[PDB]
């Protein structure tokens, strides 16, 4: 896992625990004083940025899944917004857990009822962005390595 | 009926088998702060190895014995002065220094 | 559920290698018509020729098996008891 | 024989180094049932868009178009930060930094990364290919399974040697083609000794020869019978395996032309086998499965494709070290060394005069260097 | 069970009967005649005397093997001083070297003269006579032995019939002695 | 990491593919490898050649000693004793004088008769093959090896030698050459400091197979000029590399 990404998440769920319960308004004023999207070009080489952006991806997934829909939500959208302001070749898509799409599943079925109007359109903006790519395991593993 | 309770054992090679000739003795050495309270007991009590193993819980009459004839054999002076030297029976004082006995061996073995 | 201990469905439920090494092991001379013609029409005349081209050798236009196929390397003469290198070196 | 019965959903049963077993045919079915498909056509956008957005939303969860408006408002690049990343408290920009300074004391310009661009090109050969004819357009929803195939069976101790080559594999089509596909050098390789004859043309490879091969996962034999020349070396294995009671199960025999990479059952991160030659032996990882997307090759008759290569350091001339070997040659006197390696010139010039005798007594074969593919 | 391969030994472990035997021979040979068996028992060095004509008759594929590996693998009980019978005959193996020329200046050791046993052996006669030219007997005894069966000092005196008194009272128990030991036997 | 999935490496059975594949000979990257030398690797083989000769030069002295020894003790007259002694110290004597000669002269000639498989078997436990131990020891270790670089004026002489000579065998060229060193460490030398053939000059159908390789079997842009070299023998990789990058 990246050591910095990592480190900048957590903060960033941090902040986003401290706001409301679940407003866009605060991720509106989040982005707009912090700028947490700092290192997304600058001067790097092709496949720096492009391992960047796949571990910032993949661990910001992977972390999506027992902090409450403060954090949940936190994450999803650190993702849709890393995801959506891709200017990259690859247009990396973010990888998922096979389960895990039974489980947002269940999550937008939740929401279809409940004060969640914003972060269900975000959702479905996201997904019919396709920008979901789903595996077995939220990185790659093997047995010599 | 056995219920997978035992496991089978692949020993007793049918070709052919030794002799150990040593099963159970199997003794524990002394200390240096034992052998003191051991000679301070025999100062105190005698030769009777009954009441020694009666009052060592830990240790072995047959152990008792084996040191006592250890030291008959290599250090004749030290059972000497142990005869020589007396002190009246005590119980209360002695079963303390046992307790004190036990913590001391339950330290050596947390070492 | 002799050489010539497997009969002809056991002979030929085996690979095509070993079909033509029994083959030739057991005759010692044949054809490669004969050998097409015994081993079936289904079976590829190229792999009939790449199988008895490693374990026979041409002469004078019939196949001939080789000597160490008859003679392995432990085996030996059973009439005079000589190693199986030197009836090899003869027969070739 | 009928799979293992297993849960579609790949439990773990080590941490973080392999699920339990599964099946593959109903993992995809399953995964195609649970969506809805529709989205590997690339047609998003290249007038009337309010109504339909209304419509939309209408259809969707939301019902809010007013709502809509306003988070795609927010939602924008307009409002997005080139410019020098600094004058902001950050966290990675440091490590970021110190990397920029690390490139400058030592990185030239942009070069020495080969791998990354390797990668880069491998991974950008399957961006948005179409294939020649109109049939074989990739359905949606095709099992797209990322294998590790490890050929060499010694490997450097100190470094683990971590790196090596890795292809995809079509669900539905079958495992005959990963064979033929398996680029082993061991096919190219070609035995018999041409010392008195070097200008005769090698012929009859170990390739077309040995075609002898078959698999192994999870106990199950899958063995070639496409060709009238492949023997079974699974007889021999059943036998060894059956002839002492070594805690092995029964192990199922069946054909590798009759069953396909949805048939199978793997275990994601576990060791399989890929047996041929007799003991040329590659050990197989599969290590995701993953469905067809637009961004992916959509091309069936281009999907085995290797996407990972590895970098194979070649055998040079040991006389004139310019010249990539071509024979090795073992007792030979005029070699300086015993398993000796050399190129067509040098061999023809060091054991054969100007009329071409050979000179000395020595056993050539071809040596066919193991960087031949790349 | 090295004669036959069998499915559980692979082949290299199966060697030659008459050589093995031979050669374990050999070695229980120039032990009895090296004062080894006397005193101990025999099997032990039985058991190392095969062990190391196997290790010899291969030393290449088992330089790592040990002894308990060796046991467990013939399925036999691993006898408990095997282990210093070996180093015994390891230790004259190595005595053998040093008397040889082309051993001695090797400079061998007790895992590298397994593979010159045999050269040991084929001339053991002349070794073993200059090895007790410059006897074996336990480790205990050849600490330098400076005072072999110190003298102890003659003490017949016998006075007239006996000493005093103030022994035999030193000896009578205590009435207190004797309340103390009632109530703690009580 | 390890690679016995199927069989651990117990009971693994030779198969009829596998000892087809043995009588054929294909020896391809595993059963022909080499590792570099070492200096305990050294030490060990001088070691071993040394002990080897000692060992055969004194076993027939050994055997004759026994003999004496036989005699004596079968032998009962005292006539005789006197003559069978004066045998004994002299072949006493002649050990004394094998074992005092200095360590320069037992290891023998660059060209001589041994037990090569034993040697290896018994010393290096097979990891070094009997070949490889034999090329070794006859032009990389014997001590008549001359160790000083080259001053150049070989390769002037091995040059002018073989522009006579024809380049064929290079045998008699290294004997003519006269510098007390292996024909090996010679060509290797000449062919290190010696200029390139220089085939020809570029040519067309020699840079559309270039280009031609460069698009069938070149990821993205390093070019594998290695390759390249492959195919097209006779040249240099810096003058390929810095011909091709350009124009």
């Amino acid at each position: 896992t990246p050591p910095g990404l990592q480190t900048d998440c957590e903060a960033l769920l941090s902040r986003f625990q401290e706001t409301d319960s679940v407003r866009f308004e605060d991720f509106t004023e989040l982005w707009r004083n912090m700028k947490f999207g700092t290192i997304f070009c600058g001067r790097m080489r092709n496949l720096e940025k492009n391992m960047f952006t796949k571990e910032a991806l993949a661990l910001a997934w992977r972390y999506f899944l027992p902090y409450t829909f403060q954090i949940r939500v936190g994450a999803l959208y650190l993702l849709y917004g890393l995801y959506n302001t891709q200017l990259c070749q690859p247009k990396q898509k973010i990888r998922v857990a096979l389960k895990d799409w039974d489980e947002v599943l269940k999550f937008q079925q939740d929401l279809v009822n409940a004060q969640h109007f914003d972060a269900a359109y975000i959702f479905r903006k996201l997904r019919l962005d396709r920008a979901f790519h789903f595996t077995a395991m939220p990185k790659l593993l093997s047995y010599r390595m | 009926c056995v219920v997978e309770e035992n496991d089978p054992i692949f020993e007793r090679g049918s070709t052919t088998t030794y002799s150990s000739f040593r099963k159970n003795y199997y003794s524990k050495p002394w200390s240096n702060k034992e052998t003191d309270m051991f000679f301070l007991a025999i100062s105190m009590v005698g030769t009777d190895f009954s009441m020694i193993g009666q009052l060592f819980p830990h240790r072995a009459r047959i152990e008792i014995k084996n040191k006592f004839k250890r030291e008959e054999k290599t250090n004749g002076w030290r059972i000497d002065k142990a005869f020589q030297e007396k002190r009246p029976f005590d119980f209360d004082f002695f079963a303390h220094l046992l307790q004190k006995v036990l913590a001391e061996e339950e330290k050596r073995k947390q070492k | 559920q002799p050489s010539n201990v497997l009969s002809m469905a056991q002979l030929r439920t085996l690979p095509l290698a070993d079909q033509i090494k029994i083959l030739m092991k057991n005759v010692k001379v044949m054809p490669f018509a004969n050998l097409m013609s015994l081993l079936g029409p289904s079976i590829d005349s190229v792999a009939v020729l790449r199988g008895i081209q490693k374990v026979a050798m041409l002469v004078q236009g019939n196949w001939v098996v080789k000597s160490d196929i008859l003679y392995p390397k432990d085996s030996s003469s059973p009439h005079s008891g000589v190693p199986a290198e030197v009836l090899c070196r003869g027969r070739d | 024989v009928s799979g293992s019965g297993g849960c579609n959903f790949p439990e773990y049963e080590l941490p973080e180094l392999n699920t339990r077993a599964f099946h593959v045919g109903a993992f995809g079915e399953l995964w195609r049932g649970r969506l809805r498909g529709a989205g590997d056509l690339s047609l998003r956008e290249p007038a009337a868009d309010s109504d339909r957005e209304d419509a939309a939303v209408a259809r969707d969860l939301d019902c809010s178009l007013e709502a809509a408006a306003e988070l795609r408002a927010v939602c924008g690049l307009d409002k997005l930060k080139e410019v020098i990343p600094e004058n902001t408290d950050l966290v990675t920009l440091g490590v970021r930094k110190r990397f920029l300074e690390h490139r400058e004391e030592t990185i030239t310009i942009d070069r020495a990364c080969r791998q990354e661009t390797f990668v880069y090109e491998m991974e950008s050969h399957a961006i948005g290919k179409k294939p020649e004819n109109s049939a074989d357009m990739i359905e949606e929803g095709e099992l797209i399974l990322s294998v590790n195939i490890l050929y060499p069976v010694i490997f450097h101790k100190h470094k683990e040697h971590k790196p090596y080559q890795t292809m995809l594999v079509l669900g539905s089509q079958k495992l005959t083609q990963l064979r033929d596909s398996i680029r082993c050098v061991s096919d190219l390789q070609i035995g018999g000794e041409f010392s008195n004859t070097p200008d005769q043309a090698p012929e009859h490879i170990s390739k077309d020869l040995y075609k002898s091969a078959f698999f192994y996962f999870e106990g199950t034999f899958y063995n070639d019978k496409r060709y009238p020349e492949c023997r079974d070396l699974s007889r021999t294995i059943i036998e060894w395996s059956e002839s002492h009671d070594r805690g092995y199960g029964k192990f199922q025999t069946a054909r590798m032309e009759d069953f396909t990479f949805n048939d199978l059952c793997i275990k994601l991160g576990f060791p399989y086998l890929y047996c041929h030659q007799g003991d040329c032996e590659h050990v197989i990882v599969i290590t995701d499965i993953r469905l067809v997307h637009h961004d992916d090759c959509l091309d069936r008759t281009l999907y085995p494709l290797l996407i990972k290569k590895h970098w194979l350091w070649t055998r040079k001339c040991f006389v004139c070290k310019m010249y990539t070997a071509r024979w090795v040659t073992n007792n030979d006197s005029f070699a300086p060394e015993d398993p000796c390696f050399f190129c067509d010139v040098c061999f023809r010039m060091l054991h054969y005069d100007s009329e071409g005798n050979k000179l000395g007594e020595f056993l050539a074969y071809p040596y066919v260097d193991p960087g031949t593919f790349n | 069970k090295l004669f036959q391969a069998s499915p559980s030994v692979p082949a290299k472990y199966v060697e030659d009967k008459e050589k093995m035997l031979s050669r374990t021979m050999q070695l229980v040979e120039l032990a009895n005649e090296t004062w080894l068996v006397t005193g101990r028992h025999p099997l032990p060095v039985i058991t190392a005397a095969t062990f190391l004509a196997w290790q010899s008759l291969q030393p290449a594929d088992r330089l790592s093997c040990s002894l308990a590996r060796f046991c467990k693998l013939a399925n036999v009980d691993l006898p408990y001083p095997a282990s210093s019978r070996l180093q015994e005959l390891l230790a004259v193996l190595l005595r053998m070297a040093e008397q040889l020329a082309w051993l001695r200046v090797l400079r061998l050791d007790k895992r590298s003269v397994v593979k010159h046993i045999g050269d040991l052996l084929q001339h053991r006669q002349s070794l073993v006579r200059s090895a007790f030219r410059d006897l074996l007997l336990p480790p205990c005894m050849l600490k330098s032995p400076k005072r072999i069966c110190p003298v102890p000092p003659v003490s017949t005196v016998t006075g007239d019939e006996n000493i005093s008194d103030s022994e035999i009272e030193q000896y009578l128990r205590t009435p207190q002695e004797v309340r103390d030991f009632q109530r703690a036997q009580a | 990491p390890y690679f016995k999935d199927k069989v651990t490496g117990v009971g693994p059975p030779a198969n009829e593919d596998t000892r087809e594949k043995a009588a054929q000979g294909i020896k391809a990257f595993e059963e022909l490898l080499v590792t570099k030398w070492k200096n305990w690797e050294k030490a060990l083989l001088r070691k071993s050649v040394v002990s080897d000769r000692l060992q055969r030069l004194l076993q027939p002295k050994l055997l004759k000693l026994e003999y004496l020894h036989q005699k004596q003790s079968k032998v009962s007259s005292e006539l005789e004793r006197q003559a069978l002694e004066k045998q004994g110290r002299e072949a006493e004597k002649e050990i004394q004088d094998i074992n005092q000669l200095p360590e320069e002269a037992l290891l023998g000639n660059r060209l001589d008769s041994h037990d090569w498989e034993k040697i290896s078997n018994i010393n290096f436990e097979g990891s070094r093959s009997a070949e490889e131990i034999r090329k070794f020891w006859q032009n990389s270790e014997h001590p008549s090896i001359n160790k000083q670089e080259w001053s150049r004026e070989e390769e002037e002489r091995l040059q002018a030698i073989a522009a006579a000579h024809g380049h064929l065998e290079w045998q008699k060229i290294a004997e003519e050459l006269g510098t007390s060193r292996s024909a090996f460490q010679c060509l290797q030398k000449f062919q290190q400091h010696n200029k390139a053939l220089k085939r020809k000059e570029w040519t067309e159908e020699e840079d559309r197979m270039l280009t031609q390789l460069v698009q069938e079997m070149r990821v993205g842009s390093h070019i594998p000029y290695r390759r390249i070299v492959y195919y097209m023998e006779g040249r240099d990789s810096m003058q390929l590399i810095y011909r091709w990058t350009k124009s």
